[PDB]
């Protein structure tokens, strides 16, 4: 209570694959569709996936970000409370190279 | 919106998908539109246009 | 030594399994401690 | 981290055991006060039995067992008693830790 | 945090790693190379340190979330760096498999057989098969044929145990990792660092290495070789770019892939991802999300966030370099002179130098020049005061707070604690509304924030709050009796609302 | 790669509908057992099956899902997997592991899924509905959108439009009526309710 | 030699910085501080010195 | 290959328990056990859930916890962790209140 | 009924018996006596 729920408790959204909160977007959706949660760690370009090569692409996979590129894969999602400072660390642990990877459950 | 109340956080298939005649379908729909007599109501009225259709009518 | 302790666990891969209090504390997880030893459960019935 | 388990060990957060019980018999610091208060204590006696109430706790608790063990380690106690510690009858355990 | 939007998703373990330089640029939303951060009128400048791809900033929305910057949390970017650098965190570890590392058979100067030896212990230590690890030295049962068969039967031993601990219940697959089994690690690993810096001539191929120096600063120098050894490396000093120590290392590192796998994993390594010796080398730098890199306000001008300065410097930097790369690329190559081989290594090594050095200045401000007061770096920064953590994660200033000057008091319990009036007002409990208590918030509702007892606020059950503040009879009156209405949303129709009363008698503090 | 560059394999929804029954249409209807993690508030704390319907199971009827690939239809026999892993599956009361911060609680359980999923370059009939310069719009079975493009009907077909108070003519002179014959394309979930994108041609 | 009038970095940057310096303090006086009211109440401050 | 994990899962975690014939430890309910069995419940009369007890005239979601606890209607269990993975189920009815 | 509940994180409860009574040694009344002592 006198250390989370009254003081920096946030939620806050994390990719279930990687294990990061860092890289967890929303997704820039079409005019009239609802904003997803992706990971731009574990997504790829639609461009860089279409290499792929006889089975055809999907629609719900796909998520486009602001700038205008198209992307897919990366849609494992979940949300979970910590303290807010946690992320600020982790940005700074990452500014040294250092990558958080806290396996998510329930896988 | 889609809130962890009324939404799962995850959830998996164990077996694999299944193909169901149409017979199936039917008695499927009887029993499930009888269990159900908010919004649930909006939807089964959406379902039973479909059974009528699986018979042949509007 | 925040810093240095911090190098053990990135040279070693270290697996911290967020059990000491310490480590929790950060994460927010509730503590070993006493009301933290155990757990809760709802006997609900109609489940069967 | 360090706690007792409910298995009556001490250990840390990790699993990792410091000792095997508290005080090496496991009282509360606080619940010690009057036990050994034997005075004061067969004085009150019947409201003392009042505030613990036996008959409550009897189809729950072992009476025996225990004792019967409690009898055997007094003597085997008095009977490697006057001989030091290094010539002890390990033949025993305290009643403690069975 | 409210008793009504619970999850059930949760973290077991945590890990720390490395960043390639992958994972980096395809999670980067946007690349930085230039130093100003604003215009000629007060917005982000494309590339700049402040571009919306990093987070919302001022008054706009984030190019990549489309929040603004109450909502957007922040995409880390990046930065590249137009040159290999050691990172000043691990310098020293690098720094042991550099002198180790003999640079001819590409192996460690120690014994090959004995590496081997060793990397067996570190496995089964990672299941507290710590019996295991001592009982595997007493093999040497009986040139070079022979010392194949060794490496065999320890190994296929080392192995094969691990298997009957397995069988029973002694150890899983993730390991075995406590106070002890820890220890007999720690001490046999460090064994291996001493054995390995030891040898001077190299008994894999019999050739010596000449040695290598080292800077505060970060520099790694090259002594050349001595007479016995040009001696002995025939009948078999200057500083050394930081590139050149890359490409050494890192074939090492693929030849003695073995037992650095088991020194870099306490526990069995379940992903058999390589170690690559490119760990130790930052090429990227992670650039944090704006919204962490705020300025401050001093009341009313602003002041630059100091972290940005130093990154600034860096970019700068990385810029001249390939500036003189480019230049480097219209001297034919038939008017560079021998000699002037030398001057031109010389504006070289000063590139790798100033460039490692700012990055350094932005990660720990020690190995890092001084200006005359120096720059706090991400040091500097995890330990402030106390340490960022005991300050700010084990000593959190909090909200639903008093402090006040205490008086006596024998009327009341000794249970009790007295409560001033301009207190009782302000302090709020967010009480759950149902049908035992209806009565009671009702009432209060409509006393409002300012008449004891009452409430401030109701969140209703989609979360949003309601400030009864500058209400009055009426408009409360009527909020009142709607504290038991049904959900216009079918998602939350679970939910009741939740009043947020004076806190009363009934209740505790602490 | 590896192994990991060469897993994104499993994608190719392995769930191949027929051309079956002769009708020509595609027999979609598919029975596909799973798993559900889910919270229960308070009140249904007597009416544990129950709560699951009211909060999870019915707001999906009839609302594509973009774990199961396709729309949900209904269920069939919600089992509840006690967290006691020992009683028998009988006493009607079962334990279930409690929130630590709220009195909400979680558990696992199985159900079937009747879902209908159909994938890109099936065949399926539909009822028109209306009809521009650009597009044909149908609902299979009276109930989910579909769309013609207007350079996926034939080339050859031609468009009209009345006045007295449009619509098409195909290949003959017949203006197009009823029960079409397209096949999907494309299909388009992210939107409001479900979108078909089909066609008519080689 | 292309390399013989070939500056080093340590000099220029003595020189990229200064102006730099500017552009960041004198850019960032000519702009505002927008209070966040953070969906609670509170107040999202814009410092970097919380020293306790 | 989810139904794999599935099977592992739900296996190893009834191996964990302990079965109710043998349960070592004290029958008594614990000082930490008592006040989170009040709190938590609290929390959930206070959301609406199923009151055992009668009212009389109660507005706090804890001092109900309180009376409901007393008739010993506290329809809940707690999962008592031995500090190894290993467990013992004991539900509040069966525990002994003090 | 006199015994310590599991639970009890004694070992925080027994730094606390030390370092509170440490504040009654601030003065001085052959060996090492107080603070130091404890240092070693
Ligand atoms: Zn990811
Ligand atoms: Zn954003
Ligand atoms: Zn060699």
């Amino acid at each position: 209570d006198r250390l989370l729920n009254s003081s920096d408790y946030t939620q806050a959204s994390v990719c279930r694959e990687c294990g990061s909160i860092l890289t967890t977007q929303q997704s820039v959706p079409r005019i009239g569709s609802i904003s997803t949660v992706c990971c731009r760690r574990c997504s790829m370009r639609f461009e860089d996936a279409k290499k792929l090569l006889k089975i055809f692409i999907d629609d719900s996979q796909i998520w486009e970000d602001g700038q205008g590129n198209k992307f897919v894969g990366g849609n494992e999602t979940t949300t979970v409370a910590i303290p807010f400072v946690l992320k600020y660390l982790d940005s700074e642990l990452s500014a040294m190279g250092i990558r958080l990877r806290y396996n998510v459950e329930p896988k | 919106t889609a809130t962890t109340l009324n939404t799962p956080v995850v959830i998996h298939a164990t077996q694999l998908p299944q193909h169901v005649s149409t017979d199936e379908v039917l008695q499927f729909l009887e029993s499930f539109i009888d269990e159900k007599e908010t919004n649930l109501s909006s939807s089964i009225s959406q379902l039973k246009r479909i059974q009528r259709d699986f018979k042949g009518l509007p | 030594t925040t810093c240095q302790f911090l190098t053990k666990a990135v040279l070693d891969n270290e697996r911290e399994q967020l059990d000491s209090p310490s480590a929790r504390i950060v994460v927010g997880k509730l503590n070993n401690v006493g009301t933290g030893s155990f757990d809760v459960l709802a006997k609900v019935p109609n489940a069967a | 981290g360090v706690h007792v388990s409910y298995d009556n060990s001490i250990r840390d957060a990790d699993g990792t055991l410091v000792q095997f019980m508290y005080g090496g018999d496991a009282i509360d610091i606080t619940k010690e006060s009057h036990m050994t208060q034997f005075e004061f204590c067969l004085d009150n006696y019947y409201a003392l039995l009042k505030k613990y109430n036996p008959s409550a706790l009897i189809e729950h608790l072992d009476v025996e067992s225990a004792l019967k063990y409690s009898k055997k380690t007094l003597k085997y106690r008095k009977k490697h008693s006057k001989e030091p510690h290094y010539k002890q009858s390990v033949k025993y355990d305290p009643v403690l830790a069975k | 945090m409210d008793i009504s939007k619970p999850v059930g998703s949760e973290i077991t373990s945590v890990d720390f790693g490395i960043l390639t330089a992958k994972e980096i640029r395809n999670l980067s939303a946007k690349q930085i190379t230039n130093p100003t951060v604003l215009d000629n009128l007060g917005h982000p400048v494309s590339g700049g340190l402040y571009d919306l791809a990093l987070g919302a900033f001022l008054r706009n929305l984030c190019s990549t979330c489309g929040l603004d910057e109450k909502f957007c949390p922040g995409h880390q970017g990046h930065i590249e760096l137009p040159v290999p650098c050691y990172n000043p965190l691990f310098f020293n570890q690098l720094y042991i498999y550099l002198r180790a590392s003999c640079l001819f058979c590409h192996h460690f100067r120690l014994k090959s057989v004995e590496v081997h030896r060793y990397a067996c212990k570190l496995r089964l230590l990672q299941y507290g098969l710590i019996d295991e690890s001592y009982k595997l030295d007493e093999i040497t049962l009986g040139s070079s044929t022979l010392l194949n068969e060794l490496k065999s039967k320890r190994s296929e031993y080392v192995d094969m145990a691990i298997a009957k601990a397995l069988s029973d219940g002694r150890t899983t697959e993730r390991g075995s990792f406590t106070a002890t089994v820890n220890d007999e690690r720690k001490k046999l690993v460090h064994e291996f660092h001493k054995k390995l810096l030891s040898r001077g001539k190299c008994d894999n191929c019999g050739m010596f290495s000449p040695k290598f120096r080292k800077d505060g600063f970060t520099k790694i120098f090259e002594t050349a070789l001595n007479e016995k050894q040009i001696t002995n490396n025939r009948v078999k000093s200057t500083y050394i770019l930081s590139t050149e120590v890359k490409n050494i290392l890192d074939t090492v590192f693929r030849k003695e892939q073995c037992v650095l796998q088991y020194v870099f994993h306490s526990r069995p390594n379940l992903s058999r991802k390589l170690v690559k010796a490119d760990s130790f080398f930052m090429d990227v730098l992670v650039v944090p999300p704006t919204r962490f890199r705020l300025p401050s306000k001093l009341g009313e001008e602003v002041h630059e966030n100091s972290q940005n300065q130093l990154l600034s410097k860096v970019l700068t930097t990385s810029l001249l370099i390939r500036d003189l790369n480019d230049d480097l690329s219209k001297l034919q190559k038939d008017k560079v002179s021998l000699e002037d081989r030398r001057v031109i290594f010389s504006r070289l090594m000063n590139a790798f130098v100033t460039i490692q050095n700012d990055v350094n200045a932005f990660i720990d401000s020690t190995k890092a020049q001084g200006r005359t007061v120096p720059i706090p770096g991400v040091k500097q920064a995890l330990e402030k005061k106390e340490g960022l953590f005991r300050k700010h994660m084990m000593g959190k200033r909090v909200n639903y707070a008093a402090r006040s000057v205490i008086s006596p008091d024998p009327n009341i319990e000794t249970n009790e604690i007295g409560v001033p009036p301009v207190f009782a007002v302000k302090l709020t409990y967010p009480e759950p509304v149902t049908a035992y208590n209806i009565a009671e918030l009702r009432q209060a509702v409509i006393n409002g924030p300012d008449k004891w007892p009452g409430a401030t606020q109701i969140q209703n059950e989609d979360g949003s709050l309601v400030s009864l503040i500058g209400m009055s009879v009426e408009q409360r009156k009527a909020l009142a009796n709607q504290l038991l209405t049904p959900s216009s949303n079918v998602s939350t129709h679970t939910l009741n609302k939740k009043v947020y009363r004076h806190i009363k008698n009934r209740d505790v503090v602490l | 790669n590896r192994e990991t560059a060469r897993f994104i394999k499993k994608h190719k929804k392995q769930v191949t509908n027929p051309i079956d029954e002769k009708n020509g249409t595609s027999n979609c209807i598919v029975r596909v057992p799973i798993a559900l993690y889910v919270s229960l508030a308070p009140m249904y704390l007597e009416n544990p099956l129950q709560g699951v319907m009211k909060q999870h199971l019915n707001p999906l009827v009839m609302k594509y899902n973009n774990k199961v690939g396709g729309v949900v239809l209904g269920y069939e026999g919600l089992k509840i997997l006690d967290a006691d892993p020992l009683s028998k599956e009988d006493t009607s009361e079962k334990l279930i592991k409690i929130t630590p911060d709220t009195p909400f609680g979680f558990t696992w359980c199985h159900v079937n899924l009747y879902v209908w999923q159909p994938q890109v370059g099936d065949v399926l009939e539909g009822y028109i509905f209306i009809q521009s310069a650009s597009h044909i719009g149908l609902l299979i079975h009276d109930a989910f959108n579909a769309s013609i493009k207007k350079n996926n009907i034939p080339v050859d077909w031609t468009f009209v439009h009345n006045d007295v108070e449009g619509h098409w003519v195909d290949s003959n002179g017949e203006p197009i009526d009823g029960k079409l014959r397209f096949t999907v394309r494309n299909v388009h979930t992210t939107g409001r309710v479900v979108s078909v994108d089909g066609t008519l041609i080689s | 030699s292309q390399a013989e009038s070939l500056p080093i970095v340590s000099n220029k940057k003595i020189v990229f910085d200064d102006e730099v310096s500017i552009e960041n303090k004198e850019s960032h006086k000519e702009l505002d501080l927008p209070e966040v009211k953070e969906d609670n109440g509170s107040e999202i401050v814009y410092e970097e010195n919380t020293s306790e | 290959d989810f139904q794999q994990h599935e099977q592992i899962r739900r296996k190893t975690l009834k191996e964990k328990a302990i079965p109710k014939d043998q349960r070592a430890t004290t029958p008594y309910m614990t000082k930490y056990e008592r006040a989170r069995i009040l709190g938590t419940r609290a929390l959930q009369i206070s959301m609406n859930a199923p009151v055992f007890v009668d009212l009389e005239g109660e507005t706090d979601p804890l001092r109900i916890a309180m009376k409901e606890l007393a008739e010993k209607k506290i329809p809940l269990v707690i999962r008592r962790y031995l500090p190894d993975g290993s467990f013992e189920d004991w539900s509040v009815e069966e525990l002994i209140v003090d | 009924r006199s015994l310590i509940n599991p639970g009890e994180a004694v070992g925080i409860i027994a730094s606390q018996s030390v370092g509170e009574p440490s504040t009654q040694m601030t003065l001085n009344t052959n060996v090492t006596l107080g603070i130091p002592r404890l240092r070693e």
